[PDB]
DNA sequence: GGTCAGTACGTCCTATCGATCTTCGGAAGAGATTCAGAG
RNA sequence: UCCGCGGCGCG
DNA sequence: CTCTGAATCTCTTCCGACGCGCCGCGGGACGTACTGACC
């Protein structure tokens, strides 16, 4: 059943697939991460507790003192979020950490304590996250973007033969720790295995094996399999495993137990192996030539002489065989090498290895890591131990250990964070196996190999860096301090931690200025995933494979919403239902299929898990008890989709929109438009500017409510009740009795944001959407924010659109707009600009804010007050003075004759220069707020005192009003309790409220409730007192301005900007355009009823662009309007409620097998009338992303509205009254204003400032600079014969000083002649070349 | 500074036709090298040329 | 199998996105390559005049 | 000079300071008859400092400032896309230039373009000043500037007089071929968007989905005549690449 | 024993005792820096150009007062003898002699602690109207001797 | 001799290499090492 | 006023 | 069996489209004492 709030305006849904899983809170990825960072963890696995346990306890060098950690606490912020934004400070909480310093006795045992001290050390500020997932760092609101980075672990990759001739596939293994040095193994084209650390100089791999105290014999035993030979009389025998003969050419006869069978030159067939196995042939007899050439496994020493006959890894030869035979080596061991399955790589690497002992290997790696210095045994050992085997400098995280064990098929998923010898051995073995032919290379772009690192993790890392710096300082001070005459606070300096955290939150690449055009921009910025950042990739070095869409992105990363330009594919958007695993991997939900029945049970699967199962598509039909209607169901399985039986299906998609992101989900008829235009539309929705009045989209997707509510732009009721007070700035709700806590006033107050500046200089304004006495439930939208209409996202306006060419004004994506659009202010938007005037201390005098501006007429001064600051509400235009400021000119000493001349000239004989703040040229607006910031110690001006008094009065009024409302609620509670027992209603009305509080009661628990509420009333009074005092002292206190700044005056200008040619408008289907003409109403095409069209769009864009979704919308919107029209007329005729109810019910039931099922028979007559009034303009329609309205349904809805089924009507030209020869598609499309306004783009310059060194015009509109005539433009002029134009652009208009002065003078004199000279940049070049010791000169001057 | 990277008597005056110490401050003293500080009276553009 | 007047399935749309993004990235790199070639050609041929 | 009393310094100043410090230290050591090892180390450091000043990063790790970025040396000033040759000499920023978003002028003749009135006023300011002083309306240049700032009617009449047959160059980036810059006679229009003839869009590769175009004003007589005779759109009806027409009917046409 | 070592910051001197990490530094024209003492904060002395509080520091330049937020405030001034006598207890054992120095000159003007670089020693001098009064007292063999400069 | 201006030295602050950001692809040139032919 | 870096966007 | 030249391999360096707009952050400076020159 629909709620009271929802019954206001029910959007007709056309979806058919039942919704099993509700859309998750769209900002969970940020809030959950930061909550893990800050919240207490008794197990010490997450966040600050984990970092503290990682660093503490701290002990001195062999000392008898220790510093240990007890608990941490985040204090209350000094300023709230709004105060931080106003004052330009960070919204942070102080971190209080309880620490204990313990000093032991010098006598043994070491644990004999002798004194203990405890105190709460303060160790910096932690920026807290706002309720909407943002950070306020310097008043600016910022978002920390999540990072998609390579997971820690081990990855096996190949070059695909690109690096060498003939395409020999070279294989590499790479170990990526969370923190520490990298370790790579790689194969050379000669099959030799090499190792590198931190991608430094290549070294033989066995060196590391030798550095781990493994001898050559031990290395060979680890990596190879051994073959045994015996020598008896003149016979040589080999111990044979038959499988080893596979693939070997039978170059000699083989005999065993008096049986011989060999075809010389043939390969040992599988039949031969089976015959050998069944005959149990354990030994064979082989010639000397066969055993010659094998590699010796272990060193053999002549026991008689002690001389090493043959070392390990040596190749056997006939003479060596004779020597070992005559020595008496009856048993010989060699290593087995097959050119296909068991390569000799380790042995060959040992041959190439230039080391021979552990010390030699350590020296080699020490020289590689620290070149240019002599080695040392202790230093080499320390370096090798610290590289991979020290927790202090190497950390292969828990996720890293899990991935490392999974890649090596180890059972355990938990283990030590540092590498063991077995780990390195196993990685090398796996690489050798991949080289041999068993196993496959890893897919780097696989989402099971990429990992999500969010705000909390990065903040914890930076806090840990700061804390290890603090730990080093603490160890130093503890070792070299007066142990008993101090306290723990004396040992900890908070500067490193604060510095690290502040640097992360201010300067990090992932700490981004929040884009705040509209709520969708905020949501999509907070759900953004970046492959860049620290520990990530770089734009110019990332290849196409990283950017490309991967099959594992299904349900996790949107394939459409990536931006264009250099960031394509590197910036992704989290899908609607996608969340993050415990280990940081993206998961998507699926419905379990049990015995052919789809179950409501939901399992979140990762990419690796998803690959194993067979997953049905969301559009597969199933009815009644869930069963696939079709025997064959489409599924994707291991990245290769096909049809499967019902029984083979393991999971099904939870929703038809789980692949797209939020922005792509908001696009209607996405399945009918190309991915390019869908991408463009999703990107352009984020650039829409809120308009003067919000307008719901007639054709929506049903996601508007979620985007508007999850984004905190709307005031959402946290408890149900009845609204007690409404105005433009405040909503006061009386909470329901069954919903308020004991001892509570039972009243909620919501304060609305009115006309504040967004990050993009747009307007943030909240407007009530409720009226007095209206019921309110939990979750109801109480006030609409920017781009929100009744809790639905409203990015643009519904516009009547005709698709026809119109006299070339739609020639190339251009848009022709009716003047009725401008008259109705439908795309008018409010822009707020903050302009700051800064008074600074300067040499020879400070700058003064005053109205006595020299050489300025009284007319310009009239707009200012007595303090020199413009009045609030003043309408101002370009060039007018907002804040009057003056600056000492310097001495500027004048001779008495010069002084007399200046006096004769006028008021020029002044030592003061104008530096006042003026409105930027072209900006015309109104002054809506003035804020004065004054350094402590500087006297406040009259305007500052007036603003301070106004703020104090406002604070007192607001606190008093809140106290009065809370007291009213508390006394209402008093009255209710007294009515519930011991009622004296007439006497109670006679008695005053203080007497009510003083009244007694019967001996019941209601007396206890009365006592609790009286105590709460006293607490309210005391809280009012303390809050008043605190707010007064905060208003009075000075501002921590930048050094050298005396006072800052900030003026806020509101500008309402009307739609004009040059402005960019777009729909949601990639259909961009720039307005070309604002056409008079009587010139627009009109229908038989005389209704003109609002916008004319060119039909030619649709076929080439293939964004057919805009056509369908244009049809459906027309139907959406038509129904509304039939309601509107029915409302104008004052028809009975019955007919209205029947028509609206028919409209809601029109769909074919729709899941909505609205039933108006349960609505009251007043509710039906309210709904119809809300439906008067149009019937809002929800068409989900891939489960939208079919074409036949659109035709039927048009038929209900008495509109043509084809969607085309006969139009007449208003200029002539003549019918257009063909019917024209006229409907309604949702259009946006894309923040690319022409008045921000137009710029012109004749002469201005020039750069200091290049002596060329400045760049940029803000600097009033000139356009760049680049090298391609010079080429264009050279292709013509335009030598004089090119010369004047190179010489006079850019760099020649005398040339430009003379050209200006000649143009004023009417002579258009040029006197070119040498460009100054060439002189700069000559001087720079001469500064390099190169004599460059001009000849024959 | 007296002999630094921005020295006036090596590279030229900071302000046009004005000596560093201010003894000479007009075009009538053009070309005069001040005895007190050794800065030639000329245009500031020489600081753009003189190495 | 479906056209744009008909609706593509989720699977079909996901398949098409591969080509879409490949084309966009290819244009991104192609601009730089073509510009470098054009600059080289201009530099080699800039002396030649009738 | 910067705000707050700080001074922005070139990296060359830091390099020169390092070289001077090393040189003075070496000279002092030489005066005091220092041992061979110390003077050898100082000479090596002076050599490294001079190498960093000349071409930083060519040998060893480039010396970095407080921002952990390598300091910019003289070679870096000359080399590269951001060097003098390509950033300042082969291309330049120019006066008498502007830019704005383009729209369709379907009423335009081929040789004319719609130019916003405000852009024209700003771009032709010196011509307007000269014509004001010619007619005696402004005695001095300051009076002319005050008149133009107030935007009097006579100023608009003067502006109409000055743009009558004065071509302007319209350019769209990237300028792939010479048709990327073409000359048009400006017709003054209200609004802030430049109006472009539909037939020249193919040569410009220009659509009206948000394109911005740059406007340049030829000053001298030779420049005006080159614009009229060589660069005007009426002379550019054939493609220099192939000889086929480049000003060709499209879309609705 | 303390030995000379080289690192990223040039040359320094570090003590060989593993239990002691005391480090001094090499300066331009000396064998080694003097034994700089541990900084001593003073919450009771407020800054005048800012809201910070002063902290006493030692070094080759001498003994001075500096703002606790030194990179930001960058406000320094020399201590007065009366100021040191106010917080005599917090001063380390060595510097206590400065508190014993006469606090006022025979003319009654207030004294300030200065560092004579030519002799590398602390003295106390009186100033009137911001100019030195020409009276200074030095520390010679456990007593303070005062006289005209 | 006394006074003013200019010049010189110190403080912020170090001390382990460990901070630190870290890891592309293709083509051309120079130097070093290896193979084949001739003596 | 200069330089640099980072991030985002449009053609 | 050895020596030289040519060929091949390894290491290092250079180049990588143009134009425009917005936001954020950072960037040695200040103080005190001593010495020399001029009056
Ligand atoms: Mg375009
Ligand atoms: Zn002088």
């Amino acid at each position: 059943v629909y709620s009271y709030t929802e019954k206001k305006r029910i959007r007709k849904d056309f979806g058919k697939r039942p919704q099993v899983l509700d859309v998750p809170y769209l900002l969970s990825i940020q809030l959950d991460s930061f909550q893990k960072f800050i919240e207490q963890d008794p197990e010490g696995q997450y966040g600050l507790e984990a970092a503290f346990r990682s660093v503490f306890p701290i002990q001195s060098y062999s000392g008898n003192s220790e510093l240990q950690y007890v608990s941490y606490r985040l204090g209350e912020p000094v300023f709230d979020v709004q105060e931080c934004q106003i004052r330009g400070v960070t919204y942070s909480a102080p971190l209080r950490v309880k620490l204990r310093l313990v000093i032991y006795e010098r006598e043994a045992p070491e644990g004999t304590v002798k004194d203990i001290k405890e105190q709460e050390v303060y160790m910096g500020e932690i920026p807290l996250m706002t309720d909407n997932g943002t950070f306020v760092i310097n008043g600016t609101e910022r978002v920390i973007v999540s990072q998609l980075h390579r997971s820690p672990g081990v990855f096996f990759d190949s070059d695909k033969g690109k690096t060498h001739s003939s395409g020999k596939v070279l294989y590499n293994a790479r170990i990526i720790p969370y923190r520490g040095s990298w370790l790579d193994f790689e194969f050379d084209p000669k099959d030799n295995l090499f190792v590198r650390i931190d991608r430094r100089r290549k070294l033989p791999a066995t060196i590391i094996l030798r550095a781990l105290n493994y001898t050559t014999e031990q290395i060979l035993d680890l990596f190879f399999e051994k073959v045994i030979f015996e020598i008896r009389d003149n016979k040589l025998q080999m111990e044979l495993v038959p499988e080893r003969l596979r693939g070997e050419t039978a170059s000699f006869d083989i005999e065993a137990n008096g049986k011989v069978y060999v075809e010389k030159g043939r390969r040992i067939t599988a039949r031969h192996i089976r015959q050998l196995e069944k005959d149990d042939v354990k030994l064979i007899e082989v010639p000397v030539e066969y055993i010659a050439g094998k590699v010796v496994a272990k060193d053999y020493i002549d026991e008689s002489t002690g001389e090493l006959i043959c070392a390990a890894n040596m190749e056997l030869s006939l003479d060596l065989l004779a020597k070992l035979s005559q020595s008496g080596h009856k048993r010989i061991e060699t290593l087995f090498t097959n050119d296909l399955d068991h390569g000799p790589y380790i042995s060959e690497t040992l041959r190439v290895d230039p080391t021979n002992d552990r010390l030699s290997a350590l020296v080699e790696i020490y020289r590689m890591m620290r070149p240019g210095e002599p080695p040392t045994r202790e230093a080499a050992e320390s370096l090798f131990e610290n590289l991979f085997f020290s927790e202090d400098r190497y950390d292969l995280s828990a996720v890293g250990r899990m991935k490392f064990n999974r890649s090596l098929l180890r059972e355990e998923i938990e283990g030590s964070g540092i590498l063991s010898k077995d780990d390195i051995i196993d990685v090398m073995k796996k690489l050798i196996d991949i080289r041999n032919g068993k196993g496959e290379v890893d897919d780097i772009d696989h989402l099971g190999n990429r990992r999500i690192r969010s705000v909390g993790e990065m903040a914890e890392n930076q806090f840990r860096v700061g804390l290890v710096r603090v730990e080093r300082a603490v160890k130093e001070r503890l070792s070299l301090g007066d142990l008993d005459t101090l306290m723990p606070q004396d040992m900890i300096n908070a500067k490193p931690i604060s510095a690290a955290v502040k640097e992360f939150f201010g300067s990090s690449q992932l700490s981004q200025f929040m884009d705040q055009n509209n709520p969708l921009s905020e949501i999509t910025h907070k759900r953004r995933i970046s492959a860049l950042g620290p520990g990530g990739l770089t734009r110019e070095r990332a290849g196409f494979e990283v950017r490309d869409v991967h099959p594992t992105h299904y349900g996790r990363v949107c394939p459409i919403e990536t931006p264009e330009g250099p960031n394509i594919g590197l910036i992704n958007s989290l899908s609607v239902y996608a969340q993050t695993n415990e280990y940081g991997f993206l998961e998507t939900p699926y419905r379990k299929v049990t015995d052919g029945v789809v179950t409501d049970e939901i399992h979140y699967l990762s990419a690796i898990e998803e690959g194993n199962y067979v997953i049905a598509q969301a559009n597969s039909n199933l009815d009644e008890e869930g069963h696939f209607v079709e025997d064959l169901v489409t599924c994707r399985s291991k990245g290769e989709s096909s049809l499967f039986s019902r029984d083979q299906v393991d999971y099904m998609d939870v929703s038809t929109q789980q692949v797209v992101s939020v922005g792509a989900s908001l696009i209607p008829f996405l399945e009918h438009d190309d991915a390019n235009r869908a991408l463009m539309g999703a990107n352009m929705q984020r650039q829409a500017v809120p308009t003067l009045r919000a307008d719901k989209p007639l054709v929506g997707t049903g996601m508007e409510r979620a985007v508007a509510v999850d984004s905190g732009v709307t005031a959402v009721a946290k408890r149900g009740g009845v609204v007690q007070y409404v105005d433009a700035s405040r909503i006061v709700i009386k909470v329901n009795e069954d919903e308020m806590y004991p001892g509570e006033a039972g009243i909620d107050i919501y304060n609305l944001t009115k006309y504040t500046r967004s990050n993009q200089n747009t307007c943030i304004n909240q407007m009530p959407c409720v009226s007095l006495g209206e019921p309110v439930e939990r979750g109801d939208v109480l006030a609409d924010g920017p781009s929100t209409d009744l809790g639905e996202l409203a990015l643009g306006q519904n516009m009547r659109v005709a698709f026809m060419p119109w006299n070339g004004y739609n020639f190339e994506d251009s848009i022709l707009v009716s003047e009725r659009v401008v008259q109705e202010d439908r795309f008018t938007t409010i822009h707020i600009q903050e302009l700051a005037c800064v008074s600074r201390d300067t040499k020879l005098g400070p700058e003064e804010i005053t109205a006595d501006i020299p050489n300025v007429g009284e007319a310009a001064l009239s707009k200012l007050d007595e303090s020199g600051i413009v009045y609030i509400g003043a309408e101002v235009t370009g060039g007018d003075i907002l804040v009057g400021k003056v600056t000492p000119k310097g001495e500027t000493q004048l001779t008495p004759e010069e002084k007399l001349l200046r006096a004769i000239f006028g008021e020029k004989a002044s030592d003061v220069k104008d530096s006042s703040l003026r409105v930027p040229n072209g900006v015309s607006g109104t002054v809506i707020d003035v804020q004065v910031f004054t350094r402590d110690g500087v006297e406040k001006d009259k305007r500052a005192l007036e603003i301070e008094e106004m703020q104090l009065k406002q604070a007192k009024k607001d606190l008093s009003e809140e106290l009065q409302i809370l007291e009213a609620g508390l006394f209402s509670r008093i009255r209710a309790v007294l009515v519930a027992g011991g009622v004296e209603a007439e006497k109670l009305d006679k008695l005053p409220r203080d007497r009510w509080l003083e009244l007694g009661l019967t001996d019941e628990e209601k007396q206890n409730q009365l006592e609790q509420l009286a105590e709460q009333y006293d607490e309210l009074k005391h809280e009012f007192e303390k809050k008043l005092e605190a707010k007064r002292r905060k208003i009075t206190q000075g501002d921590d301005l930048a050094p050298g700044v005396l006072k800052i005056v900030k003026v806020y200008l509101a500008v309402k900007r009307r739609i004009q040619p040059g402005d960019k408008m777009a729909g949601r289907h990639g259909n961009k355009g720039v307005i070309s003409k604002i056409n008079p109403i009587e010139d627009m095409p009109y229908d038989e009823n005389g209704t003109p069209v609002d916008i004319v769009l060119n039909p030619l864009g649709v076929p080439s662009r293939m964004n057919i979704g805009q056509i369908l919308e244009t049809h459906l919107g027309m139907a959406a309007k038509g129904i509304g029209d039939k309601i509107n007329a029915m409302l104008k005729q004052q028809q009975e409620v019955a007919k209205l109810r029947e028509f609206i019910q028919r409209a809601y039931d029109l769909g074919a097998d729709v899941r909505q099922k609205v039933d108006l028979s349960t609505f009251s007559d007043e509710e039906v009338m309210r709904l119809a009034e809300n439906l008067r303009k149009g019937m809002p329609i929800a068409t989900p992303v891939f489960d939208g309205a079919k074409e036949a349904e659109i035709k039927e809805l048009l038929k209900l509205g008495d509109l043509p089924t084809s969607g085309q009507i006969r139009l007449y030209d208003g200029r002539t009254g003549e019918q257009f020869e063909r019917p024209v598609t006229v409907g309604y499309m949702y259009m946006l204003k894309l923040n690319h306004l022409v008045d921000d783009k137009m710029h012109a310059r004749s002469t201005g400032s020039y750069s200091l060194v290049t002596q060329q015009p400045l760049g940029g509109k803000a600097q009033f600079g000139g356009q760049r005539f680049g090298e391609m433009e010079v080429w264009a002029l050279e292709a013509y014969g335009a030598a004089y134009t090119l010369q004047e652009m190179l010489t006079v208009k850019s760099d020649d000083v005398n040339g430009r002065t003379k050209m200006y003078k000649n143009i004023v004199d009417g002579n258009h002649q040029m006197e070119p000279g040498m460009p100054e940049s060439f002189n700069v070049l000559l001087k720079e070349i001469r500064s390099l010791g190169i004599n460059i000169e001009l000849e024959d001057e | 500074e007296r002999d630094g990277l921005f020295c006036a008597r090596i590279f030229g005056p900071v302000k046009d036709y004005e000596c560093l110490c201010g003894k000479y401050k007009r075009l009538k003293h053009r070309g005069v090298i001040c005895e007190k500080c050794g800065v030639e009276v000329t245009q500031t553009k020489v600081r753009r040329e003189r190495m | 199998t479906a056209n744009f007047r008909e609706g593509l399935n989720v699977l079909q749309y996901f398949i098409s996105t591969h080509g879409a993004r490949k084309g966009l990235a290819d244009t991104a790199l192609k601009t730089a390559n073509s510009g470098y070639l054009t600059r080289r050609l201009v530099d080699v041929a800039q002396d030649l005049v009738v | 000079p910067l705000d707050g009393g700080r001074f922005a310094t070139s990296d060359l100043n830091d390099l020169y300071r390092r070289v001077i410090n090393r040189n003075n230290r070496l000279k002092r050591l030489l005066d005091l008859a220092a041992p061979d090892i110390i003077v050898r180390n100082e000479k090596r450091m002076l050599q490294e400092a001079v190498d960093a000043l000349l071409d930083n990063g060519r040998r060893g790790r480039a010396i970095t400032g407080s921002n952990k970025r390598p300091l910019k040396s003289l070679a870096d000033m000359i080399k590269g896309k951001q060097g003098r040759f390509r950033q300042n000499l082969l291309g330049k920023r120019v006066d008498y230039s502007g830019r704005s978003v383009i729209t369709v002028g379907p009423y335009l003749r081929l040789h004319q373009c719609g130019l916003p009135k405000k852009m024209a006023l700003e771009l032709f300011k010196p011509f307007i000043y000269g014509k004001l002083e010619l007619r005696g309306l402004a005695t001095t240049i300051k009076a002319a500037k005050k008149m133009v700032e107030r935007e009097e009617a006579v100023v608009w009449d003067i502006l109409d007089e000055v743009i009558r047959e004065h071509p302007v160059l319209l350019n769209r980036a990237p300028t792939l071929h010479r048709l990327g810059i073409q000359a048009f006679e400006p017709v003054l229009i209200e609004g802030k968007a430049i109006q472009l003839h539909p037939l020249v869009c193919a040569a410009y590769n220009a659509d009206f989905d948000g394109d911005q175009m740059a406007v340049h004003v030829p000053l001298t007589l030779e420049a005006q005549l080159e614009a009229r005779a060589l660069m005007m759109s009426t002379n550019n009806i054939l493609s220099p690449a192939n000889g086929e027409p480049i000003i060709v009917p499209s879309q609705d046409v | 024993e303390m030995h000379l070592k080289m690192g990223r910051f040039g040359k320094y001197m570090a003590c060989t005792n593993e239990e002691c990490k005391n480090t001094r530094k090499i300066l331009r024209n000396g064998e080694v820096a003097p034994p700089k003492e541990d900084p001593v904060p003073l919450p009771e002395l407020p800054c005048e150009k800012s809201d910070a509080y002063f902290v006493l520091r030692d070094g080759a330049a001498g003994v001075f007062l500096a703002a606790n937020t030194f990179p930001k405030s960058r406000e320094t001034r020399a201590p007065l003898v009366e100021e040191l006598y106010r917080f005599r207890d917090r001063l380390p054992e060595k510097l206590r002699y400065l508190a014993d120095a006469p606090q006022q000159d025979p003319e009654g003007n207030k004294t300030m602690v200065r560092f004579s670089r030519k002799t590398k020693q602390q003295y106390v001098s009186s100033e009137k109207d911001g100019k030195a009064t020409g009276w200074s007292a030095f520390y010679v063999d456990g007593k303070w001797v005062e006289g005209k400069k």
